[PDB]
């Protein structure tokens, strides 16, 4: 998260935190998550397709930090790894970049809900909030474009949806953006998601609930001048959701 | 580079 300000898991209790298992066994972050049910965490195809074996990944809840145990937090196998089939990728522009991992502990339990551990609702179909809403984004991923390191507490900030006719102007994204994406920015261009956000909650309220209205995909750098974050837009995925749910 | 974006995380090129 570029700008923005630090958070708990308490102002983000859906927050998934996925890391990899590499061979010598050191552990390492790979992208953000929210949970949608006790069993089901949803995050970006494109942060599991070159590595899809479900055994590499140990998925974190309760975690407020990237490289130390929080308090209260909660460790599990990925029991099933689902990718959209649909997905495909060319230079900058990630379609169908939605992914579904089935969580498990060793004890053979899903998700305990608590003060940090809670699901996040999802959006009705086709329903999002109108252009310019304000939406928070979340997670652990760069302060800055140039860092090599990743922050060590979670981060979130907020950002305004773009509308889908801005956002295909050719000194954006063109036809890079599809309706099955959102965009969203800073007014200044100041704040934004960046690389290790990924698969992680774009949450806008609507109809007074708190909903996952999209999740971090790609972008063109980041927080950087007339290139918005782009986010899977989740209101046009229930049926893929609840068929494979 | 492409590599310091979000779409390219725990990518084997990168």
């Amino acid at each position: 998260i570029i700008g923005g300000e630090f958070t708990t898991i308490e102002n983000q209790p859906w927050f998934a935190a996925i890391y990899r298992r590499h061979r010598g066994g050191s552990v390492t972050y790979v992208c953000g998550g929210s949970l949608i049910s006790p069993c089901w965490v949803i995050s970006a195809t494109h942060c599991f397709i070159d590595y899809p074996k479900k055994e590499d990944y140990i998925v974190y809840l309760g975690r407020s930090r990237l490289n130390s145990n929080t308090q209260g937090e909660m460790k599990f196998e990925v029991e099933n790894l689902i990718l959209h089939k649909d997905y495909s990728a060319d230079t900058l522009a990630h379609h169908n970049d939605i992914a579904l991992l089935k969580i498990r502990s060793k004890e053979g339990r899903c998700a305990q809900p608590s003060r940090t551990i809670q699901t996040i609702a999802l959006p009705s179909m086709y329903n999002d909030p109108q252009f310019g809403t304000s939406c928070e984004i979340t997670g652990f991923g760069k302060e800055q474009s140039t860092d090599y390191l990743y922050p060590e507490q979670l981060k979130m900030t907020v950002v305004k949806l773009i509308s889908h006719r801005e956002c295909q102007q050719p000194h954006y994204y063109g036809s890079e953006v599809t309706t099955k994406m959102l965009c969203a920015a800073d007014p200044q261009w100041k704040t934004d998601s960046c690389q290790g956000d990924s698969g992680g909650p774009l949450v806008c309220s609507l109809q007074g609930r708190m909903t996952l209205t999209g999740i971090v995909s790609w972008g063109r750098g980041c927080a950087l001048k007339d290139k918005p974050g782009v986010y899977t837009r989740v209101s046009h995925f229930l049926p893929w959701i609840r068929s494979h749910t | 580079g492409a590599c310091s974006a979000r779409g390219l995380e725990n990518h084997a090129a990168c």
